[PDB]
């Protein structure tokens, strides 16, 4: 019944957004909640954000 | 009847058929988004009876 | 209400420098230093490559015959090319090269306003005697982070199937730390200094940066100064 | 490199002593950069008779 078939291959690049699952090797799950500016990130005396 | 892969698709603009080649299949490297036409396909249905 | 003014701006590396603000009253070193880091880390003018059109390359997922870098990877290398312009808000730099060896950032086409702050920066390698790469690197200027994703809404037929967009990473500032040490002017009760130690890709002069940063502060306060 | 100024500023008076000013549209993270920088000069350094 099939005369011909066309397979298109799409390469999507998804980055990261609230709702994605993240976990360490230790059984700690998480859902990235907010994506915060570098300005508002807790920093040490040297000025390097976290 | 048989369904055609032809690039002539009812009720779509030139903007719709742009990303398709003469044969009706999207070009390699063409960036696409949701709703964009990958393969033009048309199937026979006769006497619509409107 | 003695107002501050700058003092020795000590360049250390082409990367970072320490600007200082001498006559600061009590606590104003923190009130500013923090307020200045905010506009410094975030809103500053910067120019990062955006659109890269390469030779025979249809999309970022291929491999150019003759270079050990995947196209996706060469684009990422372009995002880290630090440049500066003067009278153009976009200039298109032309890169051509061939022969076995590295293609650095010094192999581009010089323009009146083009200054490559890191000419050794590796764009990609070349693995075959005759293998040649031509690329149109369209560099524009802006502020903040403009991702490749939001760029394809204006579009309006960016048909050039060959033209690759990358994410605009535009910004000179990297890491800002501010430290307030007590400054003793020959006669005064107690004043503080402000050491703003910054780190940069070299596309902004320290004083200029610290000025346009501080410019916006008062420019936003404008409405604030009434109702 | 054109920046963004606020608009609308409904000032809701509460009594006569205190009030809630409101400032709509500021760019990213500037709510703190302004709000915190003014809080500082309001609580500490001000003209006063005590």
């Amino acid at each position: 019944g099939v005369l011909k078939i066309v397979k298109v291959y799409l390469a999507v690049k998804r980055r990261i957004q609230p709702g994605d699952k993240m976990a360490g090797r230790h059984g700690n799950k998480g859902v990235i909640s907010k994506i915060n500016p570098i300005e508002d990130m807790p920093y040490d005396e040297n000025g390097t954000p976290v | 009847g048989p369904e055609e892969i032809t690039a002539d698709i009812p009720n779509v603009g030139e903007a719709a058929l742009s990303k398709l080649d003469e044969s009706g299949i999207v070009y390699i490297g063409a960036e696409v988004t949701g709703g964009d036409i990958l393969v033009g396909k048309v199937t026979p249905k006769g006497e619509t009876q409107l | 209400f003695l107002k501050p003014r700058l003092v020795d701006i000590e360049q250390v590396s082409s990367t970072h420098a320490k600007v200082t603000l001498e006559p600061l009253e009590r606590g104003f070193g923190h009130t500013l230093g923090n307020a200045l880091r905010r506009i410094l880390l975030s809103s500053m003018p910067g120019c990062a490559v955006t659109e890269v059109e390469i030779d025979g390359v249809l999309h970022e997922y291929s491999t150019k015959e003759g270079v050990q870098e995947d196209i996706l990877e060469i684009l990422l290398n372009l995002k880290g090319l630090a440049v500066r312009v003067q009278g153009k808000d976009e200039v298109i730099l032309t890169l051509n090269k061939s022969g076995i060896g590295p293609v650095t950032a010094a192999d581009i086409t010089h323009d009146g306003d083009v200054e490559i702050v890191k000419p050794q920066h590796v764009i990609c390698h070349l693995t075959d005697e005759n293998a040649s790469i031509s690329m149109r690197i369209k560099v524009q200027r802006g502020r903040g982070y403009v991702p490749a994703s939001t760029r394809i809404h204006s579009e309006e037929d960016e048909r050039p199937i060959g033209r690759l967009l990358v994410d605009a990473c535009y910004s000179p500032v990297e890491r800002i730390a501010y430290n307030v040490e007590a400054a003793r002017v020959e006669q005064r009760t107690d004043l503080d200094k402000l050491v703003i130690e910054m780190e940069t890709n070299g596309t902004i002069d320290p004083e200029e940066a610290i000025r346009r940063a501080a410019t916006i502060l008062a420019e936003q306060l404008e409405a604030f100064v009434d109702l | 490199t054109e920046f963004l100024k606020p608009r609308l500023v409904d000032i809701e008076q509460v009594s006569s002593t205190h009030a809630k000013v409101t400032l709509e549209p500021l760019e990213r993270g500037f709510g703190h950069t302004l709000g915190n920088a003014l809080r500082r000069i309001l609580l500490s350094s001000m003209p006063g008779c005590a």
